[PDB]
RNA sequence: CUAUAUUCUUUG
């Protein structure tokens, strides 16, 4: 490891105080949760809904809390 | 040194101007493609070359079933017909769009469907395969000692009750060269990723489960 | 020292990017041939195009070599492949140029005379044959520099 | 619980990859010794991400 | 043949895992699909060329 | 939020002043004979640009709390 | 028949010799022969010929080049590059949208319509042969907001501008402030607010 | 040469149809061709390149 | 030995160069002065000779302000 | 000029053995000339022409759809290039999409174009190579 | 001048100069506006070949002949699309150009211009207007049988 | 009123496609309509001859050399063929400067060549300047060839290689081939080798023009003008895109009014400046109409008077330009009857913001003198393809240019910078489709700041008043 | 490794 360089002093993928790393969240999952009955598509979802209905587990909320990814869903 | 030639002028589609005056006392681009000083530009480093564009990938929360495989399960000596490729796909998007159509057969841009029921009445199907709480069909994918980080996978196929063997025993039919054990809880396959499991999950949704 | 060697079976297919020889610096024992470049300082050949790789040897000295690449891979296939067929129904010949034995033969009953056109020097006059040759177009080229006969 | 993951690691490599193949990966040092008069490909041969030798990575 | 990666090469291992990138049974060249000109304007000569030799054979 | 209250400025202040709460001054002019020379040199420091009335620190922290986006689509 | 130098000698020198060392007879020289091309020996017109007869740089591994060149220099290389690869996707997108309206004969617009796209998803058959749209279904118009017209239902807040359907706002960003590292520089990079500044503690 | 995968990349290389690469006798003493003499042909010097290089040509 | 040629356009933009030995050699006064590649302005610049180490945009870099004859 | 006339005018072949779409009374006469005509043409001559308005016209007209040549793969394969982001060429893995482990002192293997799938490919053996095809019709690597 | 020299061919049959294009030699490009409506086809041939009758001993014919026969070859249509090709008769087909650059119409009401007169002998303005081995003719008009 | 920012209406449609493209749409709807009469060149162009000669002269110029990176330099005096040089720069991506002709010299030729380092000068042998004579304007025939000669002597030393040396002048070494536009009047064309093929097929298999098109894209820059006010010491000219362009073009031709083959005119020597350079053929080009050019120049009182004789007979329905040459048709109208005019119905003046403020009771006298429906005025800097706010005759009040945005903002941030108080100096900062953020210079392509909001900086220092005006200011040097 | 090099390039 000493014939390789250091990169950015930081470190390649560092984390500091105030990074932004979003837990995914794929679109496919919600719409899932949608269409099997979990989440009520009548009322808008929020991240306690998420959570209530256990769509997501504890251990996956960190700050800041979560990024809507489209993951082959095309419509 | 007199720096000259034919090459500096554009010559389209044909070249019919004299070859001997091209390049004067300038080295040609056949001359430094024959002396440059790295070697082997990698197999990427070609543009013109056409790439594939995979699929959608069929995830536990995405269900995109292709017609190919579910010909893969058709071309076999199964028992127990499977609905014909049509009904496993939930109804199209022009045909949903108002609120005429009914509350369990809703449309999915994931595709879901509640189970189909078997595809031929008058006949008794062995076992019985439970869904998830989520409604996911069972098969797990894991791997043969994962502390190694070992590439080595097999199927652990659980929610299945009823007569476990009259499962494997189509199972054989489906993974003819694999090896498979059966314990009261679960079914084993071996040697199978989640392509198998791809399978799997074609074979049980066009099985009516 | 290292060893210097082949990094592809001789007389098989072979993709650009792999090196085909490397060579030591002493001209070089392997010239780059038809397909084929050669590094500048580090005289490691490698393939242009993708195809088989051959090694043909100068008729005037053995002792210099050029590796060849042959663009088109089933042509030899499946002509060293009827070869082969034959070989084994006794109807082929070995008086073809592919076989070692014979090749010496074979260049000396084409052209009987090639020993004496290389060994001939022509003199100033005929090297260096009067520019208005050129300028009045009797002759498209000039090239007072290729002396030398590599065949 | 995180006692031999330490940094010297987390400045010097990245690791990257899909489960059950993942590289770790740095760059090479050749660099700010000497890089005049050298030749500018294998300058730049610096410059991209390698993956590590297999039996470093096994022992790291 | 000697060399390291020369035993790696014919055992087939890590980095030449699948050995030779260029084997038989690969053309660049005609993608072997058969090259003949079965689009003659009329019909009736169809087969008109054939075996128009694709090398001195 | 932003498109009617923030992007305002204070409808007393003018250009120098602009980010403050409220015109820390009356007037816009550099206030300080010290500050005023200091701009000064500041304007033929940068060759004369527009925005140089505002004196802008020559060192920068590089912390990634501070910076906005390079490039990419908007 | 044969000269004992090979061509026939321009009178010029001729007279030059016999009167020795001087010309002053013929001094305007007749224009050299010309070289007639076969134009059926040339071989068959390729397509690849016609591809690349034009050496454009858009095949270089490195990177686009044209890209560059048509880019303003202003700007810090670094982020520069990630620029020029968002035009370059830009002009992917626009031709995969040419590609997909063509397929469904309908007339061009951009950023896509969803139906075409999906819709021609459907059918491997597809790809043979492609119609122009009827000349009457030509406009101007490429986007789809000004195509479509109105629809009616809206979401977002009713008072912002910058939400506004036809609203138009530059397709990228450019910034001539210069990039903040480099590999071969030893403390460059990018800092954690509360981690020790570069040369701190001196 | 950097390839789009590198870590770093440059701008747009020179474009080739500009300041052209002479080709020039190799100066090394072993590289040189045998029979090439040192260049002295006792000359007024012309400044300007165009009619300097004038001079290499043999067209009349 | 090492020095640097740096572009004449002040791009601070400087390239690595060994001087032959006839410019290693004394005989001339003068810094050595090449056309090359400017990479920051993709252009043909002049560059000139200079101490390697040392910062490659100093204040004296500044040229004076001129009115170009274009426009009004 | 009519609709069925175009659509056999487009496909003609010159001794055909069936012929439909026309009415009968062509397709007899048609058939008449063919069986006097030999295979072979006494002389031959061939000029070239480049599109323009008169073109769009003729099917407007007629009320007929116009066909478009479609546009160029080698400029797709070139966009689709050039846009991808710079990882998307890194190594991302261990392995080559092949299969083969790629160790890292070899330049040619740093780059990787399609992403490696370790848990794809096992099926393929008792399967038909149609299920190997992506979406654009290329077939994808899989581990082996 | 050999090295230097612009390409000129014997026969433009081929019309090659509007396909196979090399850079104006010259320094100096002299281009109006007012040459967009000039139509660029090859210069006259001498001994125009249409009049040729096809003696089996005539020189003319028979290099005219290979010279059609090779030209078929180039572009592809003698070993493939018409695999045997008996070259007995000489045949010109010819259109009722005017050398019009693109499609017209009338002044005095906006009418599609009238059908030409059907040519009734071969001129020399009619020569380029013919069907020759490969050669190009605007769309505009071919527009007449 | 109360805090400087403007907005225009955003519900007119934006052009976001290139311009060969909807040069072709055009082509494809009006093939035989009219697109731009001119009778000095004895030009008379349907959008059939647009499309097909722009195309033709891009090969021409493929095959000159030129290639999508690179420059070209136009000194050509208000030609059809400026414009149709600007659509073929367009479909090869080639930048092309116009730079104004009337005062040239060898020296500030010399100085665009070290600027731009063009690939192609397009030039004159001959070429008609004013210049002073006892006080007065007169034309006189500059011998630009002579000029050419002065800059570039070595072309005057010819030794028989020297047609094929590699480069020209040691001294520039990208210029290629010299453009020469004139016109010669005799029947015979000159020979192939001094000519480019502009005509036919280019090719067998596809047109690479449209091979090529697929790697441009909108925003490329293609045309650079002169400001005659350089906001900065830095920026010389600014400039635009096809985007840019096109954009401006239909913004004018939808905010007066245009239909298919109305006529409208131009007023020359605009070439130069992003009224005959842009608004106009691109407004004549998105709206189907016919652009009608007048006599070749202006200044001089004789071809004022030529001019209007010409435009009472062109049909012109309506007319653009500038104050200062609207001057001398104001003088020489008199000398004419009511109602030769009667065809005219408005007319338009572009404005600089460094002019500020053309009088209204000046536009009255327009009206009154040529029997004007009514009279348009158009301001804005040069970035703006001179369009920012509008007004009439009629109405006083500056409307803004639809998709306008123009905001006076403090010193201290790029994109968080905040609005002023409406009376205040500060930075003014624009966003529209057709302001560009492009300019050129001794460096090369250069571009200031467009931020994360979506505008732009001009670099240049603005008053905003209570009513939508704008007015420019330097640079504030205390 | 620490310093000096802060655009793509550079020292011990």
């Amino acid at each position: 490891f000493m014939l390789a360089p250091r990169v950015s002093a930081g470190g390649p993928r560092n984390r500091y105080e105030g990074k932004l790393v979003f837990s995914p969240l794929r679109l496919s999952k919600l719409l899932w949760a949608i269409d099997t009955g979990r989440i009520n598509p009548n009322e808008v979802i929020t991240l306690y809904h998420l959570r209530q209905a256990n769509v997501v587990g504890e251990r996956e909320i960190v700050w800041p809390g979560f990024v809507l990814i489209s993951n082959g869903v095309r419509r | 040194v007199w720096l000259g030639g034919t090459a500096a002028n554009t010559s389209l589609g044909r070249d019919v101007m004299p070859s001997t005056g091209k390049y004067i006392n300038i080295v040609s681009p056949t001359d430094v493609a024959a002396n440059i000083s790295a070697g082997a530009m990698p197999p990427e480093a070609n543009v013109a070359a056409a790439l594939p564009v995979p699929r959608i990938q069929y995830s536990k929360w995405n269900r995109a079933l292709r017609s190919d495989v579910y010909d893969e399960l058709l071309k076999l000596p199964l028992r127990y017909k499977l609905h014909d490729f049509a009904k496993l796909c939930p109804p199209q998007r022009c045909q949903e769009e108002p609120e005429a159509v009914g509350v369990v057969g809703r449309d999915s841009a994931v595709g879901y469907l509640p189970p189909l029921g078997p595809a031929d009445p008058l006949d008794t199907i062995p076992f019985f395969v439970h869904r998830s709480s989520n409604g996911v069909l069972p098969g797990k994918v894991f791997s043969m000692h994962p502390r190694n980080l070992m590439p080595a996978f097999y199927l652990r196929i659980q929610q299945v009750e009823g007569d476990m063997f009259r499962f494997e025993e189509e199972l054989l039919k489906i993974f003819p060269t694999k090896k498979i054990f059966v314990r009261s809880h679960s079914i084993y396959v071996y040697n199978v990723a989640l392509d198998g499991r791809m399978v799997l999950h074609h074979w049980l949704l066009g099985l009516g489960f | 020292r290292k060893a210097k060697l082949f990094h592809v079976v001789p007389g098989t297919p072979v993709t650009p990017f792999e090196k085909l020889k490397e060579q030591r610096r002493r001209l070089p024992e392997y010239r780059p041939g038809n397909n084929v470049r050669m590094d500048p300082n580090t005289y490691t050949l490698y393939a242009t195009k993708k195809g088989v790789m051959t090694i043909r040897e100068s008729r005037i000295n053995p002792k210099y070599k050029w590796l060849d690449v042959e663009p088109d891979i089933q042509k030899v296939y499946r002509s060293r492949e009827l070869r082969r067929a034959l070989q084994e129904r006794e109807m082929a010949s070995m008086a073809v140029g592919e076989n070692s034995n014979y090749r010496v033969e074979l260049d000396l009953l084409l052209e009987p005379d090639w020993r004496e056109r290389v060994m001939h020097v022509p003199k100033a006059t005929e090297r260096f044959k009067d520019p208005n040759l050129f300028t009045r177009g009797v002759v498209n080229e000039l090239s007072p520099l290729d002396r030398y006969s590599y065949t | 619980l995180a006692q031999h993951r330490m940094q010297v690691w987390q400045l010097r490599f990245k690791e990257m990859g899909p489960p059950f193949s993942r590289v770790w990966v740095a760059l090479g040092g050749k660099m700010r010794r000497r890089r005049v008069g050298r030749q500018v490909d294998v300058k730049d041969m610096r410059y991209y991400w390698r993956p590590i030798e297999p039996q470093y990575q096994r022992l790291y | 043949r000697t060399g390291v990666e020369w035993y790696h090469r014919l055992r087939r291992r890590g980095a030449y895992r699948h050995w030779p990138w260029a084997r038989w049974n690969d053309d660049p060249v005609r993608q072997h699909q058969e090259l003949s000109c079965r689009r003659t304007f009329s019909a009736a000569v169809t087969g008109a060329n054939e075996g128009v030799p694709l090398w001195n054979y | 939020w932003y498109e009617d209250s923030s992007k305002y400025a204070h409808p007393a202040a003018g250009r120098r002043y602009s980010h403050y709460l409220k015109p820390p001054t009356e007037r816009d002019f550099p206030a300080t004979v010290e500050e005023y020379e200091m701009v000064k040199h500041h304007q033929k420091w940068h060759l004369n640009q527009p925005g140089t009335g505002t004196l802008l620190p020559w060192h920068s922290y590089n912390t990634a709390d501070l910076v906005k986006r390079a490039a990419g689509r908007l | 028949n044969r000269s004992l130098l090979g061509y026939p000698l321009r009178r010029a020198a001729a007279m030059e010799m016999l009167y020795g060392g001087i010309c002053i007879q013929h001094l305007a020289q007749p224009p050299f022969p010309l070289r007639k091309i076969q134009s059926e020996s040339l071989p068959p017109p390729s397509l690849q010929g016609e591809r690349d007869d034009l050496e454009l740089e858009v095949k270089d591994s490195t990177g686009n080049v044209m890209g560059y060149r048509l880019f303003p220099v202003n700007i810090g290389i670094r982020a520069r590059t990630e620029s020029v690869r968002v035009r370059s996707e830009d002009c992917y997108k626009r031709f995969l949208a040419q590609k997909h309206c063509a397929a469904a004969g309908v007339p061009l617009q951009f950023p896509a319509p969803s139906s075409i796209t999906n819709s021609n998803c459907l059918a491997t058959p597809r790809a043979a042969s492609h119609f122009h749209p009827p000349s009457s279904s030509l406009s101007l118009f490429t986007r789809p907001a000004d195509s479509q017209g109105g629809d009616v239902g809206r979401t977002t807040p009713a008072d912002v501008a910058a939400y506004h359907p036809r609203a138009w706002r530059p397709y990228q960003m450019l910034k001539p402030m210069p990039h903040n590292w480099g590999p071969a520089v030893r403390s460059s990079g990018v800092r954690g607010p509360h981690m020790q500044l570069l040369q701190e503690r001196i | 040469v950097l390839h789009k995968w590198a870590v770093v990349s440059r701008s747009a290389p020179p474009p080739r149809g500009l300041r052209p690469i002479a080709r020039t006798i190799p100066t090394h003493p072993r590289l040189r061709p045998v029979d090439y003499k040192i260049p002295y042909v006792l000359r007024t010097f012309i400044k300007d390149r165009h009619t300097s290089e004038v001079q290499h040509l043999e067209n009349r | 030995n090492m020095v640097a040629l740096r572009s004449e356009a002040n791009t601070g933009h400087m390239e690595g160069y060994l001087k032959t030995e006839t410019e290693r050699l004394d005989a001339t006064g003068r810094k050595v002065q090449k056309v090359l590649w400017d990479p920051v302005l993709q252009r043909h610049c002049l560059f000139k000779e200079t101490k390697i180490k040392g910062p490659f945009m100093t204040k004296s870099a500044i040229a004076k302000k001129v009115d170009f004859p274009i426009g009004g | 000029d009519s609709k069925a006339s175009f659509a056999a005018r487009a496909n003609f072949r010159l001794h055909a053995q069936h012929r439909d779409g026309i009415p009968s009374s062509s397709v007899e006469m048609l058939s008449r000339i063919e069986q006097v005509l030999p295979p072979d043409p006494s002389a031959v001559t061939f000029f070239q022409t480049k599109w323009d308005i008169q073109v769009q016209e003729f099917y407007e007209s007629r009320g007929m759809l116009e066909p478009a040549a479609p546009l160029d793969e080698e400029i797709e394969a070139i966009l689709a290039y050039h846009a991808r982001k710079p990882s998307e060429l890194r190594v991302r893995a261990r392995h080559r999409p092949d299969g083969s482990t790629n160790v890292g002192d070899d330049p040619n293997f740093w780059a990787q174009a399609e992403p490696t799938r370790m848990m794809d490919g096992s099926m393929l053996s008792l399967w038909s190579r149609r299920t190997t095809l992506g979406a654009n019709g290329v077939p994808i690597t899989y581990r082996r | 001048d050999t090295m230097f020299q612009y390409p000129v061919y014997e026969n433009e049959l081929d019309t090659p100069h509007l396909f196979n294009i090399t850079e104006p030699p010259d320094f100096f490009v002299y281009w109006n506006v007012s040459d967009f409506e000039r139509t660029s086809y090859p210069p006259l041939p001498e001994e125009d070949h249409r009049l040729l009758l096809p003696l089996s001993g005539s020189a003319p014919w028979k290099q005219h002949r290979k010279r059609s026969l090779k030209y078929l070859r180039k572009h592809e249509i003698l070993p493939n699309y018409l695999p045997h090709v008996r070259q007995d008769v000489n045949l010109s087909v010819v259109f009722p150009g005017v050398y019009a650059t693109r499609a017209r119409l009338c002044e005095e009401t906006g009418e599609p211009l009238p059908p030409p007169p059907p040519v009734s002998r071969m001129t020399h303005r009619n020569f380029w207007m013919t069907a020759h081995c490969g050669n190009y003719i605007e769309l505009a008009d071919l527009q007449h049988p | 009123k109360d805090y400087s920012v403007a907005s225009g209406s955003v519900d007119t449609p934006v052009l976001d496609q290139l311009v060969g493209y909807y040069v072709n749409i055009q082509s494809r709807k009006m093939y035989y309509k009219d697109f731009l009469r001119i009778e000095h060149q004895a030009v008379r162009w349907a959008f059939a001859d647009i499309r097909k000669n722009s195309e033709a002269l891009a090969h021409g110029l493929l095959q000159t050399g030129l290639r999508p990176g690179q420059r070209v330099l136009a000194i050509q005096p208000c030609n059809c063929e400026t414009f149709v040089l600007q659509l073929a720069c367009a479909k090869i991506g080639a930048l092309l400067a116009v730079v104004p002709h009337h005062n040239i010299s060898a020296d500030k030729l010399r100085f665009y060549l070290n600027e731009f380092q063009p690939h192609h000068l397009i030039a004159r042998e001959w070429i008609v300047v004013p210049e002073v004579k006892q006080g007065v304007l007169v034309e006189r025939n500059m011998h630009f060839w002579d000029m050419i000669y002065n800059v570039i002597p070595e072309l005057g030393l010819s030794y028989p290689g020297q047609r094929f040396q590699w480069v020209h002048s040691q001294e520039f070494f990208f210029l290629k081939k010299v453009v020469i536009t004139d016109h010669n009047m005799n029947l015979l064309g000159v020979t192939p080798m001094r000519k480019m093929l502009v005509w036919g097929p280019f090719s067998y298999y596809e047109q690479r023009l449209r091979r090529l098109s697929a790697l441009l894209h909108p925003d490329d820059p293609i045309l650079a003008l002169e400001d005659p006010h350089p906001a900065l010491e830095d920026k010389l000219h600014i400039t635009y895109s096809h985007r840019n362009c096109i954009n401006a073009g239909f913004l004018f031709g939808n905010l007066m009014g245009l239909k298919a083959e109305s006529r409208f005119g131009v007023m020359p020597n605009h070439h130069v400046d992003p009224v005959g350079a842009i608004v106009a053929p691109y407004a004549a080009l998105t709206t189907g109409a016919v652009l009608v050019h007048i006599h070749s120049d202006m200044f001089t009182d004789d071809h004022a008077i030529n001019g209007i004789e010409k435009l009472c007979v062109e049909e012109v329905v309506g007319m653009l330009g500038k104050k200062s040459d609207f001057d001398l048709l104001l003088r020489h109208a008199g000398n004419f009857d009511a109602d030769q005019y009667e065809h005219l119905k408005w007319v338009v003046l572009f404005e600089d913001a460094s002019e500020p403020t053309v009088g209204d009771e000046y536009l009255q006298k327009l009206a009154k003198e040529l029997g004007l429906e009514d009279v348009f005025v158009f301001r804005g800097p040069l970035e703006s393809a001179y369009m920012v706010m509008w007004r009439s005759l009629k109405r006083a009040r500056w409307e803004m240019v639809p998709h306008v945005e123009a905001k006076v903002v403090g010193d201290r941030g790029t994109a968080d910078a905040r609005i002023l108080a409406a009376n205040t100096r500060g930075n003014l900062k624009l966003k529209g489709p057709h302001i560009s953020a492009g300019y050129y210079n001794n460096a090369g392509l250069l571009t200031e700041l467009v931020d994360e909001r979506g505008f732009c900086s001009t670099s240049r220092e603005a008053v905003m008043d209570e009513r939508g005006q704008l007015t420019l200011h330097g640079t504030q040097l205390y």
